């Protein structure tokens, strides 16, 4: 039963997905890591989705030239926590919701930690954090996402796990249907030796691969490349791209050496594109209502492509 | 970076955002953030609670102020700097001419509304500047570039118009929901607003469908729900049953009493009430909006807004007490509301998604490569190609485009015989050719002007038929807007058989 007010605020959404899912969406607990570009566009549409309450987790601390770049963050906040230095104007985009901050480092979470959550979407974090957080989530019923932005390009994945929704599509009749998901790991481990295999790679975006270089670099480097670095980073990910594919059995050709110029630093408009994409289908799946997309977004913004990927099974 | 030649022009260059709701919001916010510093953003709206679930600039303390104001102080808030101009008016007003326009580099647009996204597209194709169209829905939208003879501009490709209703089964032989709707509306214009000959809320007695043989009365009775009632679900019900011609193979209408109606889950809104509570609510709403008028002075008109309680309640109390006096199942408030306001349903997420992908394109043309500009498609689920974004190639200009061709000009069949300079200048130039403020000429000797832009000087050629000018079939109009700096001739074919309630037509239309 939600309020007056409540059903004011949010008519023109109720007219789109019906007041159940808004319902739903009212009783969930969503967790999201790293309140930098991508997080905080995610925070921002949540927030005004309506859910139950965002805690947002991010145990870095506000770096020179970051404010002015961080709409949730104002100019006098260098050195303190960004998600303390985000909850107060995250908190203003909509008074019903139940904003909270956390300043712990997200790999020393126990599980219970992960428990209060119906989804848990992390951004800025490392290939072994990702794989961990989905493998803890998988456990406890909970819908897992991860979402990055380097340069042009950008990047969305969930595991939903066994998720049934209800799709309307035809008065209205109602059906309801059933999606199965993959382990984040199984997503990162495709063995494309397979005939199988070899026949969708054809088919496949090489911004899967991009994201395979990225990650690598992100683990061999507490960081992801910068532009103060460019000349240097270029350079690792050059030799890790060749490491990458080649340990896949497919050419470092398939990315051309001029990726390096597209995948570098957090681009605004590309924050939101990729966090609109990433938040619209947290909202799906928490409410339960219309097929989540299965399993990975890639998006491309210098050719002003939006690709799903199913990688995996 | 961006880099240098790119991020200096993005520095300097001055930008113009016209409309601050969802995508408006959302642009501000990552134009400031990609670099942009010179930025104006004109709306001509209030902030409305309704506002509040996409449009992130404003919050529940901003409702009722201007949402160009608001916007540009939320934003001055993570970005102190910039150097935003914000404007509380509507595009189409005069002062934002040519020369305004032709002050930016890059205009975009963020509107809900065809006749001012004509009026931006003809602005910007005469001041020469680049223009992002955007759009979204529900889950969809679109971005594309407009670039004045390099690409087709907003109306090479015009979109089909709304369904419209004859005046005659509004007023004597409603059969859907919505022409209930649209009856109530007109409704509301001819007791508090602006009065219509085409809106006549009473029974047409010059209908053909069956043979034969309001303002001021409302006012005097100092708008009395009960008087008000009784003729308009009791006497014209009754004295439309005359007609007997009308009935015959339908359901006649039923005849409501005051006194007599007052005799005998989900959202509030998704309930459907009974006869007696829309009776009551239409009551009501009248004793609201009768003070609202008073309060505004004498001569004063209301403007029916989909926002306002009262003027919502109004229409759907009408509404509702029609549709059951013609034996139809009444309909909720909810959705009364969204049919009357055509509310498109709307979410944060596809609002965000359009404003990233305009600050993409723009980046590309301020770069000097709007050749790599594309249009985009932002679909609810992946194509058979596994697309949920489809970029297209932009399109040349369209030499059959009415619009942005070298010399515009269209063909209209009409009765040179009925059509009035009014109506001509209401329905046709201004209302299909989305013409802001028309000079219109006869081709002919002394040049003969049917209609002038300043106020008060063909007042009197309005109620005159058009031949009454010496107009024939084979006659040519020059139409002129100048402030859109469109010209578009007009070649008039005479016809007596165009069809029911069918005042004229575009030959070639769909
Ligand atoms: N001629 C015009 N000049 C300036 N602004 C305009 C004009 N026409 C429309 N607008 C503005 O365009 C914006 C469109 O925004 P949008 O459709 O996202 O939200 P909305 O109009 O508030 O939504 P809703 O109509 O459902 O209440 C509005 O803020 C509106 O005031
Ligand atoms: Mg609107
Ligand atoms: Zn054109």
């Amino acid at each position: 039963g939600i309020s007056e007010e409540e059903a004011a605020q949010y008519d023109r959404q109720i007219r789109l997905w019906g007041l159940e899912a808004q319902k739903r969406l009212r009783a969930s607990r969503v967790l999201l890591v790293g309140l930098k570009g991508l997080g905080a566009e995610i925070a921002k549409n949540l927030i005004l989705a309506g859910v139950k309450g965002l805690t947002m987790l991010d145990h870095e601390q506000v770096t020179p030239e970051d404010p002015g770049a961080q709409f949730l963050i104002r100019t006098g906040s260098v050195g303190r926590n960004r998600a303390e230095a985000s909850l107060e104007r995250a908190q203003n985009l909509n008074p019903m919701v139940d904003v909270k901050v956390d300043t712990e480092d997200i790999e020393k979470k126990p599980e219970s930690f992960f428990t209060q959550f119906d989804a848990v979407c992390l951004t800025c974090c490392s290939r072994d954090v990702i794989v961990k957080v989905d493998q803890i989530c998988h456990k406890n019923s909970i819908k897992f996402f991860t979402g990055d932005v380097f340069g042009y390009h950008g990047y969305t994945f969930a595991n939903l796990g066994e998720h049934e929704f209800v799709e309307e599509k035809t008065e209205t009749t109602m059906v309801k249907k059933k999606v199965v998901f993959c382990p984040v790991k199984e997503a990162l481990e495709v063995d494309w030796s397979s005939e199988k295999a070899k026949a969708a790679l054809k088919r496949t975006t090489s911004d899967y691969f991009l994201l395979q270089v990225l990650l690598k670099f992100r683990t061999d480097k507490g960081r992801d490349p910068s532009s103060d670095t460019y000349e240097e980073d270029s350079e690792l990910l050059l030799q890790i791209r060749n490491d990458v594919l080649d340990s896949l059995g497919i050419s470092p050709d398939l990315l051309p050496e001029d990726f390096v110029r597209y995948c570098f630093s957090e681009m605004a408009p590309v924050c939101a594109v990729v966090g609109g994409i990433l938040a619209q289908e947290i909202v799906k799946a928490l409410s339960q209502r219309d097929p989540p997309h299965n399993n990975f977004f890639f998006f491309d913004g210098m050719k002003g492509n939006g690709i799903v990927e199913c990688l995996g099974p | 970076g961006l880099p240098r030649e790119l991020a200096e022009a993005v520095a300097g260059g001055r930008v113009l955002v016209v409309g601050a709701g969802g995508i408006g919001c959302e642009l501000l916010k990552n134009l400031v953030l990609t670099g942009f510093s010179h930025i104006d953003l004109i709306d001509l709206d209030t902030i409305d609670v309704s506002n509040l679930n996409r449009q992130f600039l404003f919050q529940k303390k901003h409702v009722g102020r201007s949402k160009a104001q608001v916007a540009k102080e939320s934003v001055l808030q993570f970005y102190p700097k910039a150097n935003i101009v914000a404007y509380h008016d509507s595009i189409m007003n005069p002062d934002y001419n040519v020369e305004f326009f032709r002050q930016f580099i890059l205009v975009m647009n963020a509107l809900d509304n065809r006749a001012a996204r004509n009026h931006v597209n003809r602005m910007c194709l005469a001041a020469d500047v680049p223009l992002i169209e955007s759009g979204t829905a529900g889950y969809l939208g679109q971005v594309t570039t407009i670039k004045k003879g390099v690409t087709e501009c907003y109306e090479c490709h015009p979109k089909p118009t709304q369904r419209t209703f004859p005046g005659a089964t509004i007023r004597n032989t409603p059969s859907e929901p919505i022409h209930c709707i649209v009856w109530a509306k007109y409704l509301f214009n001819q007791l508090f607003g602006e009065e219509d000959a085409d809106q006549e809320v009473s029974p047409d007695r010059a209908d053909p469908e069956a043979a034969w043989e309001t303002k001021e009365w409302a006012k005097s009775t100092g708008y009395d729900p009960v008087k008000l009632f009784t003729k308009l679900f009791k006497d014209d019900i009754r004295y439309l049953l005359t007609m007997d011609k009308l009935w015959r193979k339908r359901k006649p209408p039923v005849p409501l009493d005051w006194a007599e109606v007052q005799s005998q889950l989900g959202l509030k809104d998704q309930q459907v009430l009974d006869v007696k509570s829309y009776a009551r609510l239409f009551s009501k709403s009248i004793e609201t909006l009768r003070v609202h008028l008073a309060e505004k002075g004498d001569g004063a008109e209301l403007i029916w807004d989909k926002d306002d309680p009262s003027a919502m309640d109004f229409v759907t109390s009408a509404a509702n007490l029609r549709m059951h006096i013609f034996s139809m199942n009444m309909k909720s408030r909810f959705d009364i509301k969204s049919m009357a306001g055509n509310i498109i349903p709307a979410i944060a997420t596809t609002n965000a998604v359009i404003a990233g992908l305009i600050v993409l394109e723009g980046l590309k043309i301020l770069s000097g490569k709007i050749d790599q500009c594309r249009t985009i498609f932002l679909n609810k689920q992946p194509n058979p190609r596994k697309k949920l974004l489809v970029p297209c190639a932009l399109d040349p200009p369209n030499p059959n485009c009415y619009v942005c061709a070298s010399k515009p000009e269209v063909t209209v069949r009409l009765n040179v015989h009925k059509v009035t300079v009014l109506t001509l200048q209401d329905k046709i130039v201004k209302e299909k050719f989305a013409m802001v403020a028309p000079d219109v000429q006869i081709e002919d000797g002394k040049g003969t002007i049917l209609i002038s832009s300043e106020e008060g000087e063909t007042e009197a050629n309005n109620h005159k038929k058009l031949s009454e000018f010496g107009i024939r079939n084979g006659s040519r109009l020059q139409a002129d807007d100048f402030l859109q700096d469109y010209t578009l001739l007009i070649n008039i074919l005479h016809s007596e058989d165009l069809g029911k309630d069918v005042e004229f037509e575009v030959v070639g239309d769909a």
